[PDB]
């Protein structure tokens, strides 16, 4: 009977912020024929998961602030069953400090800014992370924020502050996160202390979930008889012109008649009074179809048309 | 024992160095892509630059030319078995099919 | 050899009509229209929107060609005179043609004298 | 066919009929660990074949397959466009670094 | 050339890009007294049903005692790669 053994010297390194990458090695005492063996990996906490692997590593990313849990099994495909072994599982504890000194509502956003100096990178992505102090936390905690994203970690460095010194939320002028990049920005938040340690607080933050699309800019409109015509500019944005939604809202200061109208070009034309005052104003968003729903850009500043 | 950021640093510096010992052959035909976004035909690329090395002498800068430019695709055989080394449940694969049309959308017009 | 026609369903879209609904705002008066959803929004619609007089014929009726577009006000009408009005759509995106859909039904709506 | 509203409309009915996608809840396709979409394409559309080799056939879903298939008839394509062509070496090592430099400064 | 037959000349099918096709088209009266014909839409063959339509067909048809038919086809949905073939198939044959 095939009967296929665990893996054996399955450990988790901690390779860098919200990442682990698990090792396995097959099991020498194993039988030793030309059957090509795969591997199955179980993730237990905190996000359940499971997927099929050959090689004998896996990089998943994941929060690390309620610990791991990670567990993997030898398995052989045959044409009928699959067989596998015995479960082998290795877990990564919680860190330490008192409970509810961690911090709450991590509210993390990116604007983005031209950048005007590198020939190569014309779009720059700035990180603002706000959050509240723990509720058993002492008066002198020191909140240090990082961030990572890719294969790039950084340290905060511009913070506000409350009347105690502590760090309530942080500022990253330049960072590395890509505007059109489509991976996991991880924000760890740890602390220290001279009276009781701090439990981190670690978040995986979709790009698309927490970029704030600028407002466009330029938005004119020109009375013609009884015509309007409103045109601007694509917001400041790594994406092309073609990858963001609009509305303009009018509105009407006489009677209160308001107008939505939701479009893909960058143009909008309408029919109104001539004897009548109007405003428009536009807002702006990376379209569903080139990356997944965000928030939706401010309103742009009002542009007053027509004579009342 | 160099890592994957600089090779290609170190490939341009040796290529600009040996442009005509490399193009001294007329009747030598090897195929070039026409399209864009480069990511695609690596395969050629490399396929090319074995026709070259079995072509130009081994001797000098051009030889360590060529072992960097093995060693550069060492990576890109790496990354080729990445995309097929893990198995994954139906809904991750149907979001990265979003992000590929996203792609697909955003550049790739 | 069997004659066959190729249709593509792509290059004739005719929409269904709109319905079209008139509002009085303060003492103008302005037109709204929708249209029945696609599966896709990202095909585009040109609005081609009438309106005339009671004693004028559609021939002699003030048109215009709106693109994307769900309203307009109208101008100051005179009072006391009926009013009608109606809406046509069709698709305007490159890779998406076809004919005008038929006209929505007439609405009417009497200015206050 | 203009290519966008293909992909375009490829996303949208994939946005749709998610469900009937995830319909069972076992299989396993090829998933690439990294982001790199458009070197594992080829990847990518082999599990879009597995996909289409178990699913209910028939409905919308059968429906979108056959834009993915066109998709994939497009990158076929342009896959072909990179050899059975022609040129002295000399652009060829143009073409070279250039792939050198957008491999180093844009992964 | 094949002189075209005059269902395909004035055959039209429109869509509305979400739950139905509407085909238009006619024939002559002449034709009807010795060859019935029936409109087939291709999967494998489908015939589609019809009903006499004095709407005029889309296109003007080249006789005076032509007479119009319209057929409604409904589909759950489409796509922008679809390539609809209509075609007339004699229901006796010839
Ligand atoms: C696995 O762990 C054991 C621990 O005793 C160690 O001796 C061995 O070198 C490790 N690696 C392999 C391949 O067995
Ligand atoms: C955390 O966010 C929720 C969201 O509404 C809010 O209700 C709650 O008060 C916040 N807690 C703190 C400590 O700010
Ligand atoms: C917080 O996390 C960073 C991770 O880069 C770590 O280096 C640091 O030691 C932790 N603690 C403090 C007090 O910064
Ligand atoms: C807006 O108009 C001003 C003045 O013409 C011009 O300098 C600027 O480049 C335009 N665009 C933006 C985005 O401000
Ligand atoms: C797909 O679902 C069916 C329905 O239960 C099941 O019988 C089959 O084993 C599943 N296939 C895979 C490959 O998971």
């Amino acid at each position: 009977k095939i009967s296929l053994l665990p893996p054996v010297n399955f450990t988790i390194k901690v390779t860098g912020l919200a990442q682990v990458l698990l090792q396995w090695k097959p099991n020498p005492d194993q039988e030793q024929r030309n059957v090509n063996l795969e591997y199955q990996v179980k993730i237990n906490a905190p996000k359940e998961d499971d997927y099929e692997t050959r090689i004998t590593e896996s990089k998943c990313v994941t929060i690390l602030h309620k610990g791991f849990s990670a567990s993997v099994r030898t398995i052989l495909q045959n044409d009928h069953s699959l067989l596998a072994s015995s479960w082998a599982s290795a877990e990564l504890h919680a860190p330490p400090g008192s409970p509810g000194t961690s911090i709450v509502n991590l509210t993390c956003t990116t604007n983005t800014t031209e950048d005007n100096y590198s020939r190569l990178r014309s779009y720059q992505v700035s990180l603002h992370c706000t959050w509240l102090v723990g509720t058993d936390a002492p008066e002198d905690t020191q909140y240090f924020l990082y961030y990572r994203y890719g294969s790039w970690t950084e340290e905060c460095q511009e913070y506000s502050k409350d009347t105690l010194g502590r760090n309530i939320a942080c500022w990253f002028p330049r960072t590395f996160i890509l505007s059109k990049g489509r991976d996991w920005l991880a924000v760890l938040v740890n602390g220290s202390s001279k009276h009781s340690a701090i439990r981190p607080f670690d978040q995986l933050f979709a790009l698309h979930a927490i970029d704030q699309i600028n407002p466009p800019l330029n938005v004119t409109a020109e009375i013609e008889g009884t015509r309007l015509s409103i045109q601007w500019e694509k917001p400041v944005s790594a994406f092309p012109i073609h990858c963001f939604d609009y509305e303009v809202k009018i509105h009407n200061t006489r009677n209160g008649y308001l107008q939505i109208e939701k479009l893909m070009t960058n143009a909008f034309i309408s029919i109104i009074d001539d004897l009548s005052k109007y405003d428009v104003q536009v807002r702006a968003a990376v379209s569903s179809m080139c990356r997944e729903a965000g928030l939706w850009s401010e309103w742009s500043q009002p542009i007053y048309v027509g004579n009342d | 024992e160099i890592p994957t950021s600089a090779l290609v640093k170190e490939t341009l510096a040796l290529l600009s160095t040996h442009r005509t010992l490399l193009i001294a052959n007329e009747t030598l035909r090897i195929p070039v892509p026409v399209h864009k976004n480069h990511q695609l035909c690596t395969e050629e690329i490399f396929q090319g630059i074995g026709t070259l090395e079995s072509q130009t002498v081994q001797g000098g800068t051009v030889e360590r030319l060529f072992k960097n430019l093995s060693l550069i695709k060492k990576y890109i055989d790496g990354q080729k078995k990445k995309c097929g080394e893990e198995r994954r449940r139906v809904n991750q694969f149907l979001d990265y099919l979003q992000e590929f049309l996203g792609v697909m959308n955003t550049e790739w017009i | 050899r069997r004659a066959e026609k190729h249709i593509k369903s792509s290059v004739n879209i005719q929409m269904a009509p709109p319905s079209l609904n008139v509002t009085k705002d303060g003492d103008s008066y302005s037109l709204r229209w929708e249209t029945m959803k696609m599966r896709y929004e990202h095909i585009d619609h040109t609005f081609e929107i009438q309106y005339r007089k009671d004693t004028a014929t559609w021939k002699d009726s003030k048109t215009e060609t709106l693109q994307n577009a769900h309203s307009m006000a109208l101008p100051a009408l005179e009072p006391s005179t009926r009013y009608w009005a109606r809406v046509r759509v069709r698709t305007s995106r490159t890779g998406y043609n076809g004919i005008w859909s038929e006209w929505s039904e007439a609405r009417s709506w009497d200015t206050e004298s």
